[PDB]
C-alpha cells in the first residue's frame, strides 16, 4: 500500500518522501521486504529508477552508518549505471548519514585508492575496477554483508563472471545476494547454487529473450512509412517476415496494402475470431505467405525458425509490449532481426524501452550485414 | 482515423528508394 508499511527508518522514509515516491511498484513491494529479512533474492524485471530504488532502499535500511566499513556492494557493467544507481543512492539515503562512492573504469586509481582512506559505506562499481581494488587491499570487504548485482546477465558472461567470483572470494563465507535483471536466460546454474542461498525468485516480465536479435530503429514520417517498409523489402533478404501495427484498421489496411504493392501476406488480429486466428497462425507457419501482419500474439508457439525478420511499423508504448513483439521463446541464442519505425512521438519511447529491457536498438545502418539476419 | 493509406497508394509505387540516413539526421526538430 505505503512505503511505511515497509517498517523502516525514519530517515530513510524522510528521503524516499523527499523523493516524491508515493505508492511501492510492484517489484518493490515484492523485493524490498523479502530483502530486508536477509533472504536472497534472483528477481526478472524492467529497469528503471523504481527498481534501482527496490534494492537501494534495504541497503540503505541494513548499512549501520556508526560502523565505517563498506557493507554493500552494488555491482553494475557500466559507468552510466554505477552513476545513475549512486545518484538515487544519496539521494533516498539523504537523511541517513551514509557515504556512497563509485569506482569504475573511466576514472582514475588513484584518486580512487586515495578515496577509500575516508569512510565508504555503499561501494558501487563495475567488475574489473571492484576487483583490481579489493585485490589490492584498498577496499575491505571484511564486513560487507550485502552483495547487489543489477544487469547482473551482462556481468554473467563467459569472462566476467570470473571476475566475480574471485569478487565474491572478499566477501564474508555468510553474506546476502540480490541479482537482478531484465532479460530472462541465465548463463550458469552452478554459479547459482554455489553462491546463493534459498534464494526467493521475482519475475515480473514474460519469458522472452532477445538473445540473437539484432535491433534498429529508423525514424521515418507518417507519411513516409509505406515507401521506407517497401525499401526493407527490396533491400533485405528474408524468407519469411512479420509486421507489427497499434490498430486492428491499421493491420488490415496494411495487410493489403502490402499484397496491392505485390507481394502475398496473411493478417491476424484480436477482433478477428479465434479459431480463424490459429488457422492463420499454423498456415503461415507452414509458409504460404511470405509476410504476415498482426496485432497481436497472445497464443505463444516457441521460436518458429521460419521468421528472419521482424518489423514494428507502429513503435509499441510499453516495453512489455515490445518483449511480447520481439522476444522469442528459445533460451538459446535464436538468430533474427528486428527493424522499428519511429514515430516523432516514438522518439521518447523508443529510449525508455531500449532502457527499461536493457538491450540495445542501434540507428540502422546503410550496410547490413548478411550474417544477422540468415545463416 | 488512419492517415498513410491515401499518403502511399500502391499503385504508383514508385520513387527512389526511401533514404534512412537523411531522415536519421531530422532525429532532432
Amino acid at each position: 500500500n505505503t512505503f511505511e508499511d515497509f517498517y523502516l527508518k525514519r530517515e530513510l522514509l524522510m528521503g524516499i518522501f523527499e523523493a516524491g515516491f508515493e505508492k511501492p511498484s510492484p517489484i518493490q513491494e515484492e523485493a524490498i521486504p523479502v530483502a530486508i529479512t536477509g533472504r536472497d533474492i534472483l528477481a526478472r524485471a524492467k529497469n528503471g529508477t523504481g527498481k534501482t530504488a527496490a534494492f537501494v532502499i534495504p541497503t540503505l535500511e541494513k548499512v549501520k552508518p556508526k560502523l565505517n566499513k563498506i557493507q554493500a556492494l552494488i555491482m553494475v557493467p557500466t559507468r552510466e549505471l554505477a552513476l545513475q544507481t549512486s545518484q538515487v543512492v544519496r539521494t533516498l539515503g539523504k537523511h541517513c548519514g551514509i557515504s556512497c562512492m563509485v569506482t569504475t573504469g573511466g576514472t582514475n586509481l588513484r584518486d580512487d585508492i586515495l578515496r577509500l582512506n575516508e569512510t565508504v559505506h555503499i561501494l558501487v562499481g563495475t567488475p574489473g575496477r571492484v576487483l583490481d581494488l579489493a585485490s589490492r587491499k584498498v577496499a575491505d570487504l571484511s564486513d560487507c554483508s550485502l552483495f547487489i548485482m543489477d544487469e547482473a546477465d551482462k556481468m554473467l558472461s563467459r569472462d566476467f563472471k570470473t571476475i566475480i567470483e574471485q569478487i565474491l572470494s572478499f566477501l564474508p563465507p555468510t553474506h546476502q545476494s540480490l541479482l537482478f535483471s531484465a532479460t530472462f536466460p541465465l548463463t550458469v546454474d552452478e554459479f547459482m547454487d554455489k553462491h546463493l542461498h534459498k534464494p526467493y525468485e521475482i519475475n515480473l516480465m514474460e519469458e522472452l529473450t532477445l538473445k540473437g536479435i539484432t535491433q534498429y530503429y529508423a525514424f521515418v514520417e507518417e507519411r513516409q512509412k509505406l515507401h521506407c517498409l517497401n525499401t526493407l523489402f527490396s533491400k533485405l533478404q528474408i524468407n519469411q517476415a512479420i509486421i507489427f501495427c497499434n490498430s486492428t484498421n491499421r493491420v488490415e489496411l496494411l495487410a493489403k496494402k502490402i499484397t496491392d504493392l505485390g507481394y502475398s501476406c496473411y493478417y491476424s488480429h484480436a477482433r478477428m475470431k479465434q479459431q480463424e486466428r490459429n488457422k492463420v497462425f499454423h498456415e503461415f507457419r507452414q509458409g504460404k505467405v511470405r509476410t504476415l501482419v498482426c496485432s497481436d500474439l497472445l497464443t505463444r508457439g516457441i521460436d518458429i525458425q521460419a521468421v528472419n525478420v521482424v518489423i514494428n511499423f507502429d513503435f509499441p508504448k510499453t516495453a512489455e509490449t515490445y518483449l511480447h513483439r520481439i522476444g522469442r521463446s528459445g533460451r538459446f541464442g535464436h538468430l533474427g532481426l528486428a527493424i522499428n519505425l519511429i514515430n516523432w512521438n516514438d522518439r521518447f519511447n523508443l529510449y525508455k524501452i531500449e532502457q527499461e529491457l536493457g538491450t540495445e536498438i542501434a540507428a540502422i545502418p546503410a550496410t547490413i550485414d548478411k550474417s544477422l539476419y540468415v545463416a | 482515423h488512419i492517415d498513410w493509406q491515401d499518403d502511399d497508394v500502391s499503385k504508383i509505387k514508385q520513387q527512389e528508394d526511401f533514404d534512412f540516413q537523411r531522415n536519421l539526421g531530422m532525429f532532432n526538430k
